[PDB]
């Protein structure tokens, strides 16, 4: 991480709402579900879309990622599961972290656990 | 209840007890000192440990 | 039959062995013999 | 996990015993009423479930005045009361009245506490015997207790720590007899036997730790810190580990050949100690001095098949190399021509615990040279004849043959060791 | 079952 | 003598070989008897009333 | 022995049979050091 | 040393001899 | 995604596998707790070569350590990154070979054998591909030697055409630590020209020299030995785990090294080992580690290789270096020294390049080379042998295991014959 | 809506069922005052499976407590969930039966048998649909063998169609509690035969040894056992009471799993049972479960599979995991194991999924095995049998309750017929 010479959640306006229910979102449950179908390539996606190789998106990448695994997921969806991943960072969450923690809250039935 | 809680407290306290002895031997340096390197630089990079 | 005959050529091999390691020792019993004699003499 | 069972017999054992036992509680820190203030006790001590440890010997005995001396001084809330077990009527330095008389009821109740001992150890390296070769109770009353361990148990390590008499002092005359008498007992039977002999010690104690008078008390210390140096490797941990199974691996060249010369350094008093460096290669060195070893018995004269050594403190692989290396270039040692290596070093990172009012100083680095040498047919050829010398008249005969032997004992047992001779020259000629 | 699957002998 | 019957053996046959002895019984099972084997190979069901 | 029962001398040098050791004349800021050669049972030629 | 272990060899060769006079 | 499945076995095997995987923790960034922190995509771009991933972040070796003395592994656990290991892959008996190989091979090997099987099948099954197997461990050690060829045979029948490379410790020399290392070193060399396809010797005493010499040390411990193994252990395989610009996986080392099936034996060596005082001064340059990495004095095995000639030798090169400059410099090597070179091959040298040097290092090269040197070290092992064969010294114990004595004889025949055929191809003769 | 009757026999029995209640209650989100803690839709929305609704929110356990002696059920009332069972369904005697099988089939099972099948059929009137009957009992004890088995005889008697399953605690093979053990399951066996559709065969020692080995517990209580053998009756149904990716009922078990109707022994076992310690050092996939799953210690019969063969074998998943992972996971283990595999079924595994994972875990999977394997634990048993049977030790109590003694050879013959069935589908050949 280079030198620099605020919170996510802050940034963009996510709403309590949307923090408390990120991973509870039907949306994010199918972004799960298809994180999971591709296990060990869930992160080839976010891979190709990072040129810097620096393990870290922006939100405009990684949307972009989670719509191109699954069309109908909207931004804010992706953003506040960013911010339920890293709560304070300026953007750029590790892709990597993101998916590991999608998957392991993965969930089979849509009506349980949400 | 007291029974099986103190059955078990036993178990996971000497599970403690061992793994406590395991980790103050890593951290105090003692432990594995067969396979402890004679001078504290690195040797390969030439450089101190920390 | 050819690991019959491979087997009984391993098992001649083993008595040869076992007869040479024989008369090394039966050696060895005369060199100690002929050092005693000659240092009690 | 690597329990070792103690077993002292007679005397000279039970009183071995007081200072490897005092050793063991001052090194593991264990306080004389039997509790201490890991796990590296188990090796010699049992805990109860009340904190107080104690010890896994046995105190065997047919006179009842040495064992009362325990059970009346400092450590008598460490060791088992029915563990120490007394006789009625002394064996009266009698190998027939300590081996078929008086020694059967009271070897059966030896082997029922080491029975109750043994079934409360998860692993056993095996028995250390302590006893008097030249005794009636130790020769005897142990050569008993030997043959039933080595029936009932099998192929436990048995490890006879066993004093003969002296080549020309002594303080016994039927004494070259009931030595001969257990030497053929234990030829058999026991797996190392390590020789000691008074007078070796005496000189040791006389020349090094500057004691003009010594005693039992500081023989008896000397041998306890050799056993302790012994078992360090079961006990606290150090590179190049060796155990009790490994001695004799690395130490027995053929089964009739396991009786092995002690050697310990440095020994050195409080006062001339950190007076000169005591570096690994000068303690090699002095371990394998001649005078150093605790048996009369000159290594120049034989030539030396293995040697294993136990070092202890701050002692590193590469000087016990360099040192051993310095060894066999040096040509007063000499070894047998079939074993080329003949050594087996083994570092430890405990030093040696001194014993507060003892003459040995605190030393940092310290070796216990164990060898297996052919010189030590010389004392079994001095025993050789000073029995035959009593043997050609039958003196003392009848006093034997009262409690139950015969002369083909007599005569069994003194062939045996004239097969030993000529088996110690076998081996060490080419 | 020693020798239960025989073909069929002796027709008759 | 062939004793896992425990009931009354209403029939016993044998094979056209001789092998196998067929005991039918009130004990709902029929038991083929191996004869050099002395032993019931097969214990056949599935008879809910008496053989 | 007589030459010396001197465990650096007689072990290290002897290791690989390279018969040369290096003695340091301070620390490793110095940096410069003796390589002794010595094969032990052997005339060097100058000396033959 | 030696005369004694031939003394041991006179020994058995008589309690032989006693056996074979039984 | 080729998986390696790492043995220790014996107390140096042990020890020497604790400082192999605190080396490649340290290269991947991963701290004593198994998570991740290294800040390097490439470290984790290739981690799952040794390492699965827990439910966590953790990261755990793809390792399986045997003994039959609790002890050792009791202070592998006690070391500095002892918790990273799966504690399921630790097996361990209770009573230890006595420096014998037929109690490690034959009674009390054989009872933990199936235990040790299945830790090695749990392991190797989980792997996508399996390039094969590394076993550290030490000859003329009895749970060593015993259990390491036993475990060898056992995986070279299941898995016969996956990769074994093993990094054996060779008795030294001159200074031997037991009295039984000829004897477990003869037993263990006939089981490791059958079964293992690739071979690594190592010597203590040529250790010793390496840093006696090069790298100048004063009183060395058993830490920085296996310090140096572990040095070599990691860079052999730094190819799998780091992009290269000429990669070479265990097996086209292998491949490229192997002439004939038997002649498995090389020696290794690394390179830039230099002391602190000439660390300013030496220069980091394709050139001087190759002067270096040549160099008998910087061969970990005693053997050296002026007696012998090279019939092979591999180098892997780590750091951004020119290709022409590594390939000039080792054929200028051929050239000069075409009198240590085998003729009836027209290029010794395999050169591989990778991009990733090791950390702390500029630069580095680690060396592999199958050269007839090694006879001399077969041979004197068989002179040992046969000295205390001819009076059969300590031969009961391995007898009383149940092992007959026809055993030696065949190991002792297998290894002249080794020697023999190394010998041919020292003094074979084109056309 | 398929209820299931839960019945509890002996001492053994009552306390397994004691235990079973208070996990499937957890599992539900029931307190032991019946009260519903959950938050969950999901524990409510099949809680009919078990459970009764009171007058208030109380749920009460379908369960029937059988004995004869009322110490047993003076401590199921003192366990942590004694509250929850209602009072009327605790039928028990006065004098118990000691260990004998007659004594609690016969004389004194006579008369407590009245009050069982009355409250047995009130309980099964109330359900809407019933899918059957689950009895948890002891092999080799007085009241719950036999008891039990006469129980299980009306049952039968009363709801042919009806399912029935029994979890039998069969004798263990080196540690044997009772003398008379041998006679008591030979007794049962006979009975459970002719009578239990589905029957799973338990073992203590089984259950020792793999919560020695794999839990690695120092001091296993029975409470631990019976949280086991909990684990894997509450896993059996887990299908019925929760919303599945590919359901499966009891019957739907028995039918793929029992090819003909003597060879419906099965055993069980449970996954992921992980050691506290490796719990973080486990990674939770479904291939690591299947490798506990079908590991030999992992099975809490006494018989290992390695020996017979696998006639059938169902494998019921619980979490969020892939249809195809689960199917290709059970066709690489047939295809790898195909030896231990009956050949004239081209497909050995029933496979089903849950979307419910139990609470914590956030997989597992329950196997259930029909295996001739079991074919030694039933020869073990004979071989005491017969052994105590030719001088007629012990018999003269069991005569003394007017049972005859071609009683014993009855059941001896039809458990060694068993044996026979078995054998014959281990060696039988395709064609
Ligand atoms: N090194 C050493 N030897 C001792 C010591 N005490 C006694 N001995 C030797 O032990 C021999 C006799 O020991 P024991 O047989 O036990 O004497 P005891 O207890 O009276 O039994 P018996 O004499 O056989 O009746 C003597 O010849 C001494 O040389 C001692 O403290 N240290
Ligand atoms: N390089 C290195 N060598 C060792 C180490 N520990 C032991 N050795 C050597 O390896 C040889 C064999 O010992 P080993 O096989 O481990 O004993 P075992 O495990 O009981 O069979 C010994 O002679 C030692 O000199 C170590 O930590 N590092
Ligand atoms: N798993 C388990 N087994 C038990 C328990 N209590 C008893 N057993 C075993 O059940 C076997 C039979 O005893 P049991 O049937 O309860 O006696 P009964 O009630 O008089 O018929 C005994 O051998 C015990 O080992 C328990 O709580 N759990």
């Amino acid at each position: 991480q280079p030198q620099q010479p605020v919170p996510l959640a802050q940034s963009l306006g996510l709403t309590q709402d949307e923090v408390a229910g990120a991973l509870s979102h039907p949306m994010v449950h199918e972004l799960a579900r298809s994180l999971y179908g591709k296990a060990s390539g869930a992160t080839s996606v976010f891979v190709r879309n990072d040129l810097t190789r620096c393990g870290q998106l922006p939100v405009r990448d990684m949307t972009r990622c989670c719509q191109a695994l699954v069309p109908g997921i909207s931004e804010r969806q992706v953003a506040a599961v960013m911010a339920v991943v890293d709560p304070n960072s300026a953007g750029g969450v590790d892709y990597r972290a993101f998916v590991q923690k999608l998957t392991e809250t993965g969930v089979a039935n849509p009506r349980m656990l949400h | 209840y007291h029974r099986e809680r103190s059955n078990w407290e036993t178990q996971a306290q000497a599970a403690a007890r061992e793994a406590a002895r395991l980790e103050a031997s890593r951290t105090t340096g003692t432990g594995a000192k067969r396979n402890q390197g004679s001078e504290s630089y690195n040797i390969i990079s030439l450089n101190y440990n920390n | 039959p050819e690991l019959e005959s491979m087997r009984e050529r391993v098992r001649q091999q083993r008595a040869i062995r076992e007869a040479q390691r024989r008369r090394d020792h039966a050696a060895l019993t005369a060199s100690i013999q002929k050092r005693n004699l000659q240092e009690e003499q | 996990m690597r329990e070792v069972i103690s077993i002292h017999i007679g005397q000279a054992g039970i009183q071995v015993g007081n200072a490897c036992w005092e050793l063991y509680c001052l090194e593991h820190g264990i306080q004389p009423d039997g509790q201490m203030p890991d796990d590296a006790f188990n090796t010699f001590f049992s805990e109860t479930g009340a904190g107080k440890h104690v010890p896994r010997c046995i105190f065997l005995d047919l006179e009842p005045t040495v064992v009362d001396e325990v059970r009346t001084g400092t450590y008598r809330q460490l060791f088992h009361p029915e563990q120490l077990i007394s006789g009625k009527e002394d064996a009266a330095n009698n190998f027939a009245r300590g081996h078929y008389t008086i020694g059967k009821e009271i070897v059966d109740l030896a082997l029922d506490r080491i029975r109750k001992l043994a079934d409360n150890c998860t692993g056993l390296q095996g028995f250390l015997v302590f006893n008097a070769v030249g005794g009636g109770t130790g020769s005897g009353l142990g050569s008993l207790l030997l043959e039933r361990l080595s029936v009932d148990y099998g192929k436990k390590s048995k490890l006879g720590f066993t004093v003969y008499p002296s080549p020309q002092v002594s303080t016994a005359v039927v004494e070259p007899y009931n030595s001969v008498l257990s030497t053929h007992s234990l030829l058999e039977h026991t797996d190392v036997a390590v020789m000691l002999d008074n007078e070796a010690i005496y000189d040791i104690c006389r020349r090094s730790l500057d004691i003009e008078r010594p005693t039992y008390t500081n023989l008896n210390r000397l041998i306890a810190q050799v056993i302790s140096s012994l078992t360090a490797s079961l006990r606290f941990d150090g590179a190049l580990n060796v155990d009790i199974t490994e001695f004799q691996t690395n130490l027995v060249p053929y089964p009739r050949i396991h009786f092995m010369l002690s050697s310990y350094a440095p020994i050195i008093s409080a006062e001339k100690a950190y007076h000169e460096q005591l570096s690994v290669a000068e303690i090699t060195n002095a371990a394998f001095e001649p005078a150093s070893m605790m048996v009369k018995c000159d290594p120049r004269h034989g030539k030396y098949m293995a040697c294993c050594l136990m070092y202890r403190g701050d002692v590193v692989p590469k000087d016990v190399n360099a040192s051993v290396a310095t060894i066999k270039t040096k040509r007063t040692i000499q070894f047998v021509d079939w074993c080329p290596t003949g050594f087996k070093c083994g570092i430890n990172y405990q030093p040696p615990t001194v014993v507060p009012g003892g003459d040995l100083a605190k030393v940092q680095r310290a070796v216990c040279m164990i060898s297996n040498s052919t010189a030590i047919g010389e004392i079994f050829s001095r025993l050789d004849h000073k029995f035959d010398l009593m043997y050609a008249k039958r003196a003392f005969v009848h006093w034997y043959v009262g409690e139950g032997m015969e002369e083909g004992e007599f005569s069994e047992a003194r062939e045996d060791l004239a097969a030993l001779e000529k088996d110690f020259e076998e081996v060490g000629a080419e | 079952a020693s020798l239960n699957a025989p073909p069929r002998r002796n027709p008759y | 003598t062939f004793t896992d019957h425990k009931q009354a053996i209403w029939s016993v046959r044998f094979h056209h070989l001789g092998e196998v002895v067929a005991s039918g019984s009130l004990d709902h099972t029929v038991r083929l008897w191996d004869l050099p084997a002395g032993k019931c190979r097969m214990a056949l069901r599935g008879h809910v009333d008496s053989v | 022995d007589a030459r010396g029962s001197n465990p650096d001398e007689v072990w290290t040098a002897s290791l690989r049979d390279a018969w040369e050791r290096i003695l340091p004349l301070g620390s490793i800021f110095s940096g410069l050091a003796i390589k002794i050669r010595d094969r032990p049972g052997e005339l060097p030629a100058t000396r033959a | 040393k030696e005369k004694m272990m031939m003394s041991l060899e006179r020994d058995k060769l008589a309690a032989r001899v006693d056996a074979l006079e039984q | 995604m080729r998986e390696i499945v790492h043995i220790q076995g014996g107390q140096c095997g042990n020890q020497i596998g604790a400082k192999f995987w605190e080396v490649v923790s340290d290269e991947h960034g991963i701290d004593p707790t198994g998570t991740y922190h290294g800040d390097s995509d490439l470290q984790l771009e290739r981690i799952n070569v040794y390492f699965n991933e827990a439910t966590g972040g953790r990261y755990v070796p793809r390792a399986i350590l045997m003994d039959l003395e609790p002890g050792t592994m009791d202070s592998v656990r006690s070391g500095p990154y002892g918790q990273i290991f799966r504690p399921d892959n630790f097996v361990f008996g209770q009573t230890g070979a006595g420096n014998n190989w037929a109690k490690g091979h034959y009674t009390e090997g054989a009872e933990l054998i199936d235990s040790v099987l299945d830790v090695v099948r749990k392991e190797a099954e989980s792997c996508d591909c399996l390039q094969g197997f590394q076993v550290c461990h030490s000859l003329g050690g009895g749970t060593g030697s015993g259990m390491g060829t036993l475990l060898i045979s056992k995986i070279r029948e299941e898995y016969p055409d996956r990769m074994m490379l093993t990094f054996s410790v060779v008795p030294s020399p001159k200074v031997s630590d037991t009295v039984v290392e000829p004897y477990n070193a003869t037993l263990s060399v006939h089981q490791l020209v059958e079964n293992a396809d690739e071979c690594m010797v190592l010597d203590n005493e040529a250790l010793y020299d390496i840093c006696f010499r090069t790298l100048k040390l004063t009183t060395p411990t058993f830490g920085d030995l296996n310090h140096l193994i572990s040095a070599v252990m990691s860079g052999i395989t730094c190819c799998l785990r780091f992009p290269g610009q000429l990669n070479a996986d265990l097996r086209k080392l292998a491949v490229n090294l192997i002439p004939f099936p038997r002649l498995h034996f090389f020696m290794v060596g690394f390179t830039p080992l230099t002391s602190r005082g000439s660390q300013q001064y030496r220069a980091l340059t394709v050139p001087e580690l190759t002067q270096q990495m040549w160099d008998a004095k910087n061969m970990m095995c005693a053997a050296d290789p002026r007696h012998g000639r090279y019939l092979t030798a591999s180098a892997l090169f780590r750091g951004r270096m020119s290709t022409k400059e590594v390939d000039e410099q080792m054929l200028n090597v051929q050239n000069k020294n075409s009198s240590y070179f085998v003729e009836w091959i027209p290029n010794n040298v395999k050169s591989s390049v990778c991009d990733i040097p090791p950390k702390g290092l500029k630069m580095s090269a680690t060396f592999i080379g199958n050269s007839t040197a090694i006879q001399e070290m077969f041979k004197r092992v068989s002179e040992q042998f046969t000295a205390m064969f001819r009076r059969k010294a300590f031969l009961h114990w391995y007898t009383g295991e149940g092992m007959d004595e026809m055993e030696f004889t065949e190991a002792e025949s297998n290894m002249n014959d080794l020697v023999s055929e190394y010998q041919q191809y020292q003094d074979a003769s084109a056309e």
